[PDB]
């Protein structure tokens, strides 16, 4: 919690890489959660103007 | 007695000061500025009305994000927090989610516990079993 | 929301209805003397 | 016993602890939190309070702006009676829906009694020659939350 | 491609917009409230 | 001092050295640096979480854009925890004695 | 219907109004019964006395309490 | 218009009210006229209740200047060096008193759009959210498709 | 033992109700990452530009790395490296450059 300003900022707004196996999965149900992760709607620090968005890798 | 307007400079400037940051000829020409300034003011009032709705939607989105991060859905979290007589609004809930992660996890655990007690009561249909967190406290 | 639950439990459908959250005064002097009553 | 897809509900089965053991564990947890409060091992406290129709999450040395004028002079201390939530790094106390006055005490000093910037309110109707312009200057107050105290009177 | 002749909601041929379960539930709730009202208005 | 940190006004040069000296004074052998969490390492903007373990017990953890920066931040966090300048510390007492 | 609502004192929505249970007003309530919710007024503690006028309240469930937040 | 004007965050001068409260009004200069009809309210204010205000607020230096001026003015100078000039032209004694009390109560900061109704330093007690604050750790810190 | 949420991610929630029943308390001590759930820090140290004949020239070779590209390929490389689009890196005109606030407000 007692981080400096710049490392705290980096930790809070860091990008995350998620994996998603698409074997025998509906493309729509894959795409809904992939889009949620892409927008960043799973972050409490989310905002439309902020660039909070994580990478999604679908295999 | 001929009367003419002598403060027209200030009359024009009172309108032109609100359009200095515009684009095109609307920041210079008075005819094109009066229409643009009026639209700016109308949009200002409408967006003042809509700012509360936009911020409430943002807070709700952040609460959904945090709750789903804790493995819980937003409607369930809200209704169980209400059933626990915890009257924290969406702004405070989003503030806690962003800045008080342990407190938000505790609130999510309490909401999930209340949901489990409600489900157990509904399944049992028994009056004598009462949940520990399902008790209602009246005004004192 | 939970207006139906509050109605069933007997409270107001709105948390701002005759509840202790609004009926009670929300501030007082640090000396302990009571604050002037609220207009609402 | 057959095991089909719809023969069992699609959620984990939940089992709840027995009420007497739950009450004993609750007593133990309350005692531990109370002993932490008595020892004063909490570092900093934040509190969610209800004031002037809004809920504020404030800590010590905090600043808040209230959109209405109060019946106090500048520099006066005020006890915020409605405290819904208190929290520290280790424990957290919730009200149902409010906490106790003897349990929590929050003090705020009045700093500035001012007025807001001129807000524009204009109504306009198309091709009806209806324009109405108004200026709003809402009085405002500034409060500095100084200290948040908690007492060991926690049963 | 699927044009609606005339206006959407006034002409002889209108838009075939259906009735939803939410609308049915709202009407049922209103009917229950009115039944309670007409019971209380009896004696 | 309200809203200010310790190292913002101290401006030390070797946080890890200062931490190891303080631990030697406090009878601790040495902190071991371990990469706790990370997100992306081949990208241009990585993030690394580096923790310091004393006798396999976590004492501090710090984020950074690189491993060295994360380790330095973890050392600074450990120093702040040791010296009592935590962000959640007791606020200064402003009262009449 | 608008005039009946106006004369019943129900101009403002979601504000309860107390009325008699006589047929004279029951006729108007029947006329506008589709715009109103009607409940019976319950008095667990009796009618409010002259010393309890200023400490009463009307709950959402319909009982008019005589002593509301004493002390 | 917020986009057309300036803005600032909620703040206090020199952490006012933290250790002690210091009144931000430093000096108050009234410029009025002894015979102009527009200065009648200012004259009555000076006759009646400028002394009471001075006694109530000993931390502000009050100057009064009767000079041949057409519009009466009040100049409030604050500890920041901020100067607020108001016109008391053709106002009642009660209006003058209300304006003077408002000037005394104000902090002297610019009256512009305030971005937030609140301001605190270090609001991240017990931590601040980062994407790793609520994710479980795996044995050995292995990646999802990494084989040890 | 019982817990509505798993105690594996950063705090251990223990809920309780006061004897009066009007207060819900909860003890949530933080959780440290165990030593067995971490990996050693990787060290990258390689000086392949060193020369046994002239160390000054060896240092110069490793320090004089330079490269230049056109705007098109440079913006393409930047977009590929930061996972953005090419449109972000193009400049803006005077009308947009001069309307930026010289002294934006700062919080904290
Ligand atoms: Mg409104
Ligand atoms: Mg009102
Ligand atoms: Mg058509
Ligand atoms: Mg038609």
């Amino acid at each position: 919690s007692s981080f400096s300003k710049a490392p705290q900022q980096w930790a809070t707004f860091a990008r995350v890489w998620y994996l998603l196996d698409g074997k025998m999965q509906p493309p729509g149900k894959l795409a809904a959660m992939a889009s949620v992760k892409l927008q960043g709607l799973h972050k409490p620090v989310y905002h439309q103007l902020s660039d909070c968005g994580d990478h999604v890798v679908i295999m | 007695l001929r009367s003419r307007v002598t403060d027209r400079y200030w009359r024009v400037q009172e309108v032109l000061k609100h359009a200095r940051h515009f684009r095109g000829r609307k920041n210079r020409c008075y005819r094109l500025a009066v229409r643009a300034v009026t639209r700016a003011f109308v949009k200002c009032t409408r967006a003042r009305r809509l700012k509360k709705r936009s911020l409430r939607t943002l807070w709700i989105n952040r609460i959904t994000a945090a709750s789903q991060e804790h493995g819980l859905k937003y409607p369930a979290f809200i209704i169980n927090l209400i059933k626990c007589q915890v009257e924290l609004n969406r702004k405070v809930l989003a503030d806690l989610a962003i800045y008080e992660p342990k407190t938000f996890k505790s609130l999510a655990a309490l909401a999930k516990r209340r949901r489990e007690e409600g489900f157990a009561a509904a399944l049992g249909d028994g009056k004598e079993p009462d949940g520990i967190f399902s008790r209602v406290v009246q005004h004192r | 929301a939970g207006s139906q639950w509050r109605l069933q439990q007997g409270f107001a459908a709105n948390p701002s209805g005759y509840g202790p959250l609004t009926e009670l005064p929300d501030w007082s002097y640090a000396d302990g003397r009571p604050a002037p009553p609220m207009k609402g | 016993v057959p095991k089909t897809s719809l023969g069992s509900p699609p959620w984990p089965d939940i089992v709840l602890p027995d009420p007497v053991e739950e009450t004993r564990h609750h007593a133990e947890v309350v005692g531990q939190v109370n002993e932490l409060i008595a020892a004063g091992r909490y570092g900093r406290l934040f509190a969610v309070v209800h004031f002037a129709g809004h809920q504020w999450k404030v800590t010590a040395e905090d600043l808040i702006l209230i959109e209405n004028e109060l019946d106090v002079a500048c520099g006066e201390r005020i006890r915020l009676e409605k405290v819904l939530l208190v929290g520290a790094d280790n424990f957290t106390l919730l009200g149902k829906p409010l906490l106790g006055k003897e349990l929590v005490r929050v003090e705020a000093t009045v700093i500035e009694k001012t007025e807001s910037w001129p807000k524009i309110n204009m109504k306009f109707q198309k091709r009806k020659n209806y324009q109405r312009k108004r200026i709003t200057v809402n009085p405002q107050t500034v409060l500095r939350i100084n200290s948040i105290e908690i007492a060991p009177c926690l049963c | 491609r699927n044009r609606i002749p005339g206006r959407q909601w006034i002409g002889k041929h209108r838009r075939p917009r259906p009735v939803s379960a939410q609308a049915k539930q709202n009407m049922i709730r209103r009917l229950e409230t009115e039944a309670e009202n007409q019971y209380w208005l009896s004696r | 001092m309200t809203g200010k940190e310790l190292f913002e006004m101290w401006t030390i040069t070797n946080p890890m050295g200062l931490l190891v000296e303080e631990l030697k004074k406090r009878k601790i052998s040495a902190p071991e640096s371990r990469l706790t969490r990370q997100s992306g390492s081949t990208t241009a903007l990585p993030v690394y979480f580096v923790g310091l373990y004393c006798d396999r017990k976590l004492i501090a953890e710090g984020p950074g854009e690189t491993v060295l920066v994360a380790e330095e931040e973890a050392a600074r966090v450990a120093l702040r925890k040791l010296f009592g300048f935590t962000e959640n510390r007791r606020p200064w007492d402003y009262s009449k004695p | 219907e608008k005039d009946i609502i106006k004369m019943l004192g129900l101009e403002k929505a979601h504000t309860p109004q107390v009325h008699k249970n006589i047929p004279s007003v029951n006729a108007k309530l029947k006329v506008v019964k589709h715009l109103i919710r009607i409940k019976p007024l319950k008095l667990p503690q009796g009618l409010p006395t002259e010393e309890d006028m200023a400490n009463t309240c009307l709950k959402s469930n319909g009982e008019l309490v005589v002593r509301w937040l004493l002390n | 218009t917020a986009r057309g004007t300036a803005s600032r965050f909620l703040t206090s001068v020199l952490h006012n009210g933290l250790g002690r409260y210091v009144q931000q009004l430093q000096r108050l200069s009234f410029s009025l006229s002894r015979d102009a009809p527009s200065s009648r309210g200012a004259r009555e204010f000076v006759e009646r209740e400028v002394t009471d205000f001075a006694r109530r607020n000993p931390g502000v230096v009050i100057y009064v200047n009767p000079r041949p001026c057409c519009v009466p003015r009040v100049v409030a100078e604050y500890l920041n060096g901020a100067v607020r000039e108001e016109s008391i032209h053709c106002k009642s004694v009660e209006e003058i008193a209300a304006l003077v009390q408002k000037l005394a109560d104000q902090s002297g900061l610019d009256v512009i759009r305030i971005r937030k109704p609140f301001h605190t330093d270090s609001p991240s007690i017990q931590g601040q959210w980062h994407p790793f604050t609520n994710k479980p750790t795996t044995l050995g810190g292995l990646r999802p498709r990494e084989v040890q | 033992t019982y817990s509505s949420l798993p105690d594996d991610y950063n705090c251990k929630v223990e809920l309780a109700l006061t004897s009066d029943g009007r207060t819900i308390v909860c003890y949530h001590p933080s959780v440290d990452i165990p030593y067995e759930h971490t990996k050693p820090i990787p060290r990258p140290d390689p000086v392949h530009n060193i020369e046994e004949t002239h160390d000054l020239v060896l240092k110069t070779r490793l320090e004089e790395k330079g490269e230049h590209l056109e705007q098109g390929p440079m913006i393409e490389q930047l977009s590929k490296m930061f996972f953005t689009t090419k449109h972000r890196w193009y400049p803006r005109g005077q009308y947009h450059r001069r309307r930026r606030k010289p002294n934006p407000p700062k919080d904290r």
